[PDB]
RNA sequence: AUUAAACCUUGUACCUUUUGCAUAAUGAACUAACUAGAAAACUUCUAACUAAAAGAAUUACAGCUAGAAACCCCGAAACCAAAC
RNA sequence: AACGAGCUUGGUGAUAGCUGGUUACCCAAAAAAUGAAUUUAAGUUCAAUUUUAAACUUGCUAAAAAAACAAAAUCAAAAAGUAAGUUUAGAUUAUAGCCAAAAGAGGGCUCUUCUGGAACGGAAAAAACCUUUAAUAGUGAAUAAUUAACAACUUAACCAUUGAGGCCUAAAAGCAGCCACCAAUAAAGAAGCGUUCAAGCUCAACAUAAAUCAAAAUUCCAUAAUUUA
RNA sequence: CUCUUAUCUUUAAUCAGUGAAAUUGACCUUUCAGUGAAGAGGCUGAAAUAUAAUAAUAAGACGAGAAGACCCUAUGGAGCUUA
RNA sequence: UCGGAGAAAAUCUCCGAAUGAUUAUAACCUAGACUUACAAGUCAAAGUAAAAAUAUCUUGACCCAGAUAUUUUGAUCAACGGACCAAGUUACCCUAGGGAUUCCUAUUUAAGAGUUCAUAUCGACAAUUAGGGACCUCAUUGGAUCAGGACAUCCCAAUGGUGUAGAAGCUAUUAAUGGUUCGUUUGCAACGAUUAAAGUCCUACGUGAUCUGAGUUCAGACCGGAGCAAUCCAGGUCGGUUUCUAUCUAUUUACGAUUUCUCCCAGUACGAAAGGACAAGAGAAAUAGAGCCACCUUACAAAUAAGCGCUCUCAACUUAAUUUAUGAAUAAAAUCUAAAUAAAAUAUAUACGUACACCCUCUAACCUAGAGAAGGUUA
């Protein structure tokens, strides 16, 4: 139940995907000391990291080759407006 | 049985659609958010070929792909099998520093920082 | 005689009916 | 034989998400043409990968010191 | 599972066979014992020596020598020879 | 004491393309029933598939224009999404499917081609329909499909006026039959029908008031239920 | 036979002694409708239901047996006849 | 076996070839390809050589035998990937296996029939998503016993209509109540005499561990017809062996009646006569069910059991077709009402009755109680 309803809010639709209750760290030693990191939480992060390298190097790739193709467009106007040589007429040329 | 072409104006959307999904038909979205939600089995081979291809192996895991025609081709493919949803960077592209600390929300925005904490 | 339609294209057939157009009010009652 | 009440409401949802599919298919971020090349160095690399690979096949080095230690198996307390 | 053996819940015996299905169909009273994959032409793996290898006879334009690695059980109606 | 040809021993562990059986664990991959020849269709050999190892380089999808017939199977530069593919060496098994859906061909069935399927969930029970990426412990959670569904549109109570219009059946009356398609009027042509034909029972007028569809054979077979957002 | 009846003996049944046979996956072995290949004690949904014997019937367990019948197959046989 | 044409590449629709004549005589060699499981089969640049480019048109392996002086030739091997050379028959049979064991009828329509008059009784064209049944050839079902069920009703019962005067009939609705005979010739019918009627179907011929006749269908034997014979025929005929001790399920202790005829009403109502009713009422039987033994009969040449003897059998709260009364929608002095209401009216049935009802000693004997056990009786 509730999984449109959280969606509405901008939270994941079963309660345990991205939120406090899942990621935040179910423990702590008595004296303070963190305890190590879940291996769940370890693993959600590599795949998240591994998520955003994605989104850069597809986005990097993408802005050059608009502006790469930019680029040679140019060329090919400039190479139309080329003249050489020279243009004699009349009876001798 | 065979493959199917389907008319290009489906794919031509209209003024009110621009106004009820929130799109403008300028500045187009660069990425795609794409998620399986119905199964490959039951349905024709060449529909299995293309959900491998695209990385939809897994169901309801997303799966971050180019906004362009050659990707969006094998998309067509798919239509009725996956969720399209444009990838949304409200605090910018995530940077060297802030790779570590995205989250991807259900609303479409790849937040670049995750503090779970409350707003206040 | 007719011939069964597979559950799916048949499902196709029950959400594609037409839907008519209904007024607030009916014409009679009013004036 | 009549469609539940809960069939016909079901498809009527997958269809609208899938005519929002519709709708994001329909604004390509780049043409066909500037399209081309693009990701050439990717691609390229990528291959040169899987040839790496399947062209290192190759035997094994060979230890004496495995072969050696098996006696410790008869080691002992003098 | 349960506080509780049984009540409540879930669950169409097995092998072969059909077809990749049976509510077909074959076989099984049960216990103990006995009861059915065997060979090195080529290939692969491990070593010895190497333009040569092998303890005579053989092979050889990196080969040759040695080791390792393999291919079931039960069942007719019949046929023939010699006795009875 | 089983004679279409006795019995016993040996040949002999006869042969059987046929029936049956073929004994520990775990990991992995995996076809077919397409094609071809066969005294061959209860078999086998080859192709094709699959597989293991090895060598090195392009493969899959998609593929424009343009071509070969034509408004999608061949073929198929650049790309892009992706990780496979060709050759070398070795090797069996397999060669009878099943059901649904789609287009044809013969003529309901039966051939041919294309697609999918083989739940532990749903459809009642349910190999073949729908939902379902593998398989693990947990007294956590979000979800998918989900045998159920809400007959259909005006008489009211009234009034009906000739020379039988002729002629084929004496003569044929709104009116036997056939053709004119008829008479004044506030208002009426002759409607059923009556009549030998006219008997006339009296429709429309005048004259008064309102007015086409959409859930048979053993013994019925869950129980029930019209409204709480 | 209509239309069966009575009596006696055999068998039966009870007591004593002796003591087989085919058969048998396991059984804590129900009725109705459905589903299914003509097909259900065992599946689906209803229903019925203290437990064990003794003596009877034969609807069912496609009840059990025999070297029975029927069609087809094998590059399996055999008897007989010939042109 | 191969080739040509259509279907259009799976099986179907058609024609041809196992060559033929013409000829310029058409060489050798060698890149790259087509086709193809294998095998066989296609096309061909360049070079060389002959000549002075050209072959035009429309198919069988290996082995083994030959012929010439290297060169060549041998298949309706046509079952056409071809065994060097072999046919019938078996019901005397065997083994290894695989299988199986148009015409109704109900609806809709209505030209024409019915003197007149569509639908009293019927009825063309059709309509039902409607229910059942190469020239020749051809093969499970009766009976007995006991029956369960459907209703699409044969009789019995309640009704509508009529070309229903009465009596006989016809048609339709409703109803599954109990019943629905005995023989002859028969192998499927064919008849006789009766009856209120002698229904139509389903249950694996309903039912062979209940029984029985055929047939499938054989070992013997004849005719007729085939074949040289053995043998054979879906042609005749006569003869001709299937057994079972029940393990499981299931089952084995009441009922409250059907039909027919005669008498009466009454030879009346009706009807010209002929002929001839209904309801109401009384009495006889037949059959079925449940019992009994005074008589009769048959037995035990017993104190008993039987039928061929005797007796007894009934109530309907609850409905269907149909018919009335009151009365709205609907100005009626209408309308039986899937309006509110009041009644009558088949077959069914269990509301309502009858039966049962007791907690029960038992050494033993006896018993009209009984396989055992149970049960009854005991100055
Ligand atoms: S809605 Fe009833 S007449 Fe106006
Ligand atoms: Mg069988
Ligand atoms: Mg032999
Ligand atoms: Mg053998
Ligand atoms: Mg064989
Ligand atoms: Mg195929
Ligand atoms: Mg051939
Ligand atoms: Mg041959
Ligand atoms: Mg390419
Ligand atoms: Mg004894
Ligand atoms: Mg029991
Ligand atoms: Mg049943
Ligand atoms: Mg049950
Ligand atoms: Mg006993
Ligand atoms: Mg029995
Ligand atoms: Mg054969
Ligand atoms: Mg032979
Ligand atoms: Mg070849
Ligand atoms: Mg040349
Ligand atoms: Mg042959
Ligand atoms: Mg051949
Ligand atoms: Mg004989
Ligand atoms: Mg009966
Ligand atoms: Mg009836
Ligand atoms: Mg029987
Ligand atoms: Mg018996
Ligand atoms: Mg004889
Ligand atoms: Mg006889
Ligand atoms: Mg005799
Ligand atoms: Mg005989
Ligand atoms: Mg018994
Ligand atoms: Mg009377």
């Amino acid at each position: 139940a509730g999984g449109q309803w959280r969606l509405q809010q901008g939270l994941a639709a079963n309660p345990s995907g991205y939120g406090p209750l899942t990621e935040l760290p179910d423990w702590s030693f008595a004296d303070g000391r963190p305890a190590p990191p879940m291996k769940g939480q370890l693993r959600r992060k590599a795949q998240r990291e591994k998520l955003a390298r994605r989104v850069v190097l597809l986005t990097q790739e993408m802005d050059a080759g608009i502006q790469a193709w930019k680029l040679r467009q140019q060329k090919l106007q400039e190479e139309r407006k080329k003249e050489h040589d020279l243009k004699p007429k009349g009876t001798l040329l | 049985f065979t493959k199917s072409r389907i008319p290009d104006k489906v794919f031509q959307p209209k003024p009110e659609d621009h106004e009820k999904y929130g799109g403008d038909p300028q500045n187009p979205h660069k990425l795609h958010i794409v998620t399986r939600i119905r199964s490959t089995k039951r349905r024709p081979y060449w529909e299995k070929d293309t959900i491998k291809m695209l990385g939809l192996q897994k169901a309801h895991s997303p799966q971050i792909h180019k906004n362009i025609p050659s990707v969006n081709a094998k998309l067509k493919v798919v239509k009725h099998l996956i969720r399209i949803q444009p990838l949304k960077l409200p605090q910018g592209l995530p940077t060297e520093e802030t790779m570590s600390s995205t989250c991807l929300k259900s609303t479409g925005e790849l937040v670049v920082q995750w503090h779970l904490k409350p707003v206040e | 005689h007719w011939r069964v339609m597979h559950f799916q294209r048949q499902k196709l057939m029950a959400i594609t009916e037409y839907i008519p157009p209904k007024p607030a009010i009916n014409p009679r009652c009013l004036p | 034989r009549t469609v539940s009440f809960q069939a016909k409401e079901s498809m009527i949802r997958r269809l609208e998400v899938e005519a929002e599919n519709h709708y994001w298919l329909s604004m390509p971020y780049m043409t066909a043409e500037q399209e081309c090349g693009h990701a050439a160095e990717r691609r390229a690399q990528a291959f040169e990968a899987i040839k790496a690979a399947a062209t290192s096949k190759f035997p094994k080095h060979r230890y004496i010191a495995d072969q050696l230690d098996h006696l410790n198996i008869s080691k002992k307390w003098s």
